[PDB]
């Protein structure tokens, strides 16, 4: 929704609309999580929700970093040194639910 | 179907509308064999599912179809399949909503007046009688001469035709007499004549069991038995004003008289007497409790009787009682708010509710035994009675599972189809039961 913490809301509630463009550099962890702790009138419930949100964000960042690193390492190992009736249900009793009267 | 038929069809290109009427009449006249429950369900759904104003798209097409069918019936003037089918469609459209045919009843009146001796004509008379029953009380400020001629021709019809027409017309006569007019002295004199005739026959027979005048006037006696039965069923004249004096317990009278004529030597007399008792029963259920009625049924249904029309008649009595009681209960519950403020909170009646159960416990066992009969009609009627019982839960299901299983091996397909479907419904609710009786 709306706010400098909407991303964490989404990551804690819906998580599907959150795109690979959002996750990467939208939120500066060391600043946003720091913002969450002294924020005015924060209920414990919503705080727990936000905790799961920020942890999911961080986990996704880890996933992407691993994927890109693996891609790079696979690249670097390259070089160029030039030197009939088969299965029918038995009759119709399987699927021929009879008409009522 | 809401897009295929019930569309407003503006007043041009009349050929399409006429073709639509042809199509719908064809559909219903072909659907006459199986049942009309599905058609009514569909039409119920289409009408209810748009309750807001919203141009009332189905209402316009419906009213234009019924009035155009009226006009088609008029312009027919003189293939009979289409006439009977059109009247049948009118009947269904009255049943689903009754206001649709308030205006055209005066145009429907002439067919009831006079007719011929052919079958399809009798079906027309029966259907128009049904329509009149459904619509006449709802008519905004009717004309008294119209009611007068209605009752007159209804009586003229009662005293001149066969069984089914007598039934389906005394129904509408009783309804119209108890809903709008009040001239019940006429019907009282009618029952006086019939009661007196049959009682004189009884008295003459009591000491002359070998006389011959009875073998001559038999038709009058038969018609009298059926008529007094139907009258006692549909239109109860054991009340304050019908007699006009101190009550002489007429219901008990007719009970004893019919019960007398049950024991006799021919067959048609017995069948008509049992029919009379059944119609009497559907009005006073408590009579089933009487010892003579008990022993009568529990002897006819058992004891390896030669007759096969008595057994069929008994089972048909039970079947019509169950159906009629169900319909009365439902349609009497639907209009609660008119009587709610005048019923107790501390009572919670049962004798008006539990009764329908109790009855079955006196006969049920015997009916089940009737599954093992060599005829087919007896088996069909027994299965109808049990499948009407169980569908309201009246009786405990797992004591009539074995018979309902052995009915799964008849030749006729509709029989075992109904049986097996009843069985799968018995199972789907209650997990264990079938494993108990296998």
């Amino acid at each position: 929704k709306r706010g400098p913490l909407a991303k964490i809301w989404l990551a804690a509630h819906w998580d599907k609309k959150l795109t690979k463009a959002h996750v990467f550099e939208c939120n500066l962890e060391s600043s946003v999580e720091s913002i969450i702790s002294p924020k005015v009138k924060m209920a414990l419930r919503t705080s727990g929700h936000l905790l799961l949100g920020v942890v999911r964000i961080y986990h996704r960042k880890a996933k992407y970093l691993l994927a890109d690193c693996n891609e790079a390492f696979i690249k670097i190992k390259m070089a160029f040194r030039p030197g009939i009736l088969q299965e029918n249900d038995f009759g119709d009793f399987g699927m021929d639910d009879r008409e009522i009267m | 179907f809401q897009k295929l038929w019930f569309t407003p069809t503006p007043h041009n290109d009349k050929e399409a509308m006429t073709r639509k009427i042809l199509n719908i009449t064809d559909v219903v006249a072909a659907c006459r064999d199986t049942g009309y429950d599905w058609f009514e369900q569909l039409l119920q759904n289409l009408l209810k599912s748009e309750e807001d104003s919203s141009y009332k798209p189905v209402k316009k097409a419906c009213t234009q179809l019924v009035d155009n069918l009226v006009e088609h019936i008029l312009k027919y003037e003189e293939n009979s399949g289409r006439l009977v089918a059109c009247i049948t469609t009118l009947f269904l459209f009255s049943k689903i909503r009754p206001q649709l045919m308030v205006k055209h009843a005066m145009t429907m009146q002439p067919y009831l007046t006079t007719k011929c001796s052919t079958q399809n004509d009798f079906m027309v008379i029966c259907n128009v009688a049904k329509i009149l029953e459904l619509v006449v009380p709802l008519m905004e400020h009717p004309s008294e001469t119209f009611l007068a001629t209605i009752e007159e021709d209804l009586m003229k019809l009662i005293i001149k035709y066969g069984m089914t027409v007598v039934q389906h017309c005394v129904s509408c006569l009783g309804a119209v007499v108890n809903k709008v007019t009040q001239n019940f002295k006429f019907v009282w004199a009618c029952f006086n004549r019939y009661y007196g005739a049959i009682s004189k026959l009884k008295s003459q027979h009591q000491e002359d069991p070998n006389n011959t005048s009875l073998l001559t006037n038999k038709p009058a006696l038969l018609r009298s038995l059926f008529t007094v039965g139907a009258l006692c069923r549909h239109f109860d004249f054991d009340l304050e004003d019908f007699k006009g004096n101190s009550k002489v317990n007429i219901k008990d009278k007719v009970l004893e008289l019919l019960m007398y004529f049950t024991k006799h030597s021919d067959e048609e007399v017995q069948t008509k007497a049992i029919i009379g008792l059944g119609f009497a029963f559907i009005q006073h259920p408590s009579l089933m409790f009487e010892q003579e009625v008990k022993n009568l049924y529990n002897n006819i249904l058992s004891d390896k009787n030669s007759s096969v029309n008595l057994k069929i008649q008994v089972l048909k009595n039970l079947q019509t009682y169950l159906q009629e009681e169900d319909t009365r209960m439902q349609q009497a519950d639907r209009d609660w708010k008119k009587v709610a403020k005048q019923e107790d909170l501390k009572e919670m009646g049962d004798v008006s509710s539990g009764m329908s159960s109790s009855i079955m416990q006196l006969y049920l066992k015997q009916v089940l035994e009737a599954f093992f009969h060599t005829q087919s009609s007896v088996r069909h009627f027994a299965l109808n009675v049990i499948a009407l019982t169980l569908n309201q839960g009246l009786i405990h299901p797992v004591q009539c599972v074995p018979y309902l299983i052995a009915m799964g091996t008849d030749p006729e397909p509709a029989m075992r189809n109904k049986a097996d479907q009843q069985l799968v419904e018995i199972d789907k609710k209650y997990a264990g039961f079938i494993h108990m009786k296998a």
